[PDB]
């Protein structure tokens, strides 16, 4: 059962085309894409423990068009590894080709692409940013609630050779150590407030010693000594997050301390950005590529 | 070549970043 190679066949069948192009893959096909994931995620741990080399992305929200450059510029699976920090539907127009062929790698290659839980990864989000809507549209609601079931058992965040941390928000009060992420029993929604909400909501600040309220009415955000403290405590270099738009798709912060990622570019189309991602060597090296709108 | 770990370097940046117009 489950035709993989049919799936991704059919998926990368609309390279190059007029954008906008869809792809209709059957109930039972995108059914199957979660049933199997769900298992691959659930063997896997909720806290990845990676290796170099692998290329880091940041949100992609159903921008699947440029999802395909991504790979087109970064390479093709299994030609470079892979890590995405989460956001993968809402607000663009194919989530459901975008998310079909990032599980599809998953299952195709599960030791060489990883996908992170990001905020929108959440029933009572993307009920209503769209990809309910696409959901309803295209299928119906009993396919949502599958992608429901399988999101709730997505990893929540990722070490790559003991010196960068990943999560799709960022650092959580309740942090103190990464057992407390461990600990965390999969499936689970994302409650309102407490480790796993942070781990996807949190935002860093300039003006802010400490933590800070949040803008977005979720979480905290929080400032440059923390990262630091953060970083010296549990000896790594580098805290690799997403979750906000950047002019550039990558912004430093705190010195370099912290980096953000956001992959997809004209955010919206209501945006100017730009989308990146970030290469990562054997030697720790990173570099960034950048994909202009 | 797997890359999941079973459950003495630094982290540099390179000063050359790639620009991908499209
Ligand atoms: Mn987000
Ligand atoms: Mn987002």
């Amino acid at each position: 059962s489950l035709n993989l190679d049919s799936i991704i066949g059919r998926l990368l069948e609309v390279q190059g085309s007029r954008p906008g192009k869809n792809v209709q893959l059957t109930e039972n096909e995108i059914r199957g894409l979660c049933l199997k994931s769900r298992e691959i995620f659930l063997s896997q741990p909720i806290l990845l423990e990676l290796e170099a080399p692998l290329k880091i992305c940041g949100d992609i929200h159903g921008q699947y068009y440029d999802l395909l450059r991504l790979f087109e510029y970064g390479g093709f699976p299994p030609e470079s590894n892979y890590l995405f920090l989460g956001d993968y539907v809402d607000r663009g127009k194919q989530s459901l080709e975008t998310i079909c062929l990032l599980l599809a790698y998953k299952i195709k290659y599960p030791e060489n692409f990883f996908l992170l839980r990001g905020n929108h990864e959440c029933a009572s989000i993307n009920r209503i940013y769209g990809f309910y809507d696409e959901c309803k549209r295209r299928y119906n609601i009993k396919l949502w609630k599958t992608f429901t079931d399988c999101f709730n058992c997505l990893p929540i965040a990722a070490i790559v050779d003991e010196k960068i941390f990943c999560c799709h928000g960022g650092l959580s009060p309740d942090l103190q150590s990464m057992e407390q992420i461990r600990r965390i029993m999969r499936p689970t929604d994302v409650p309102d407030q407490g480790l796993l909400c942070d781990l996807l909501w949190s935002d860093p600040d300039k003006d802010v010693q400490g933590w800070g309220e949040n803008d977005r009415g979720v979480s905290f955000t929080f400032g440059a000594e923390v990262v630091a403290k953060f970083l010296h405590k549990h000896d790594l270099d580098l805290i690799c997050r997403a979750h906000q738009v950047v002019e550039d798709g990558y912004e430093f912060f705190a010195k370099r301390q912290l980096v953000t990622l956001f992959s997809a570019p004209n955010y919206c189309g209501e945006f100017d950005n730009a989308g990146a991602m970030m290469s990562v060597d054997e030697t720790l090296m990173c570099s960034f590529q950048i994909l202009k709108p | 070549s797997s890359i999941l770990k079973p459950p003495s370097r630094r982290v540099s940046f390179a000063d050359t970043i790639k620009v991908f117009q499209t």
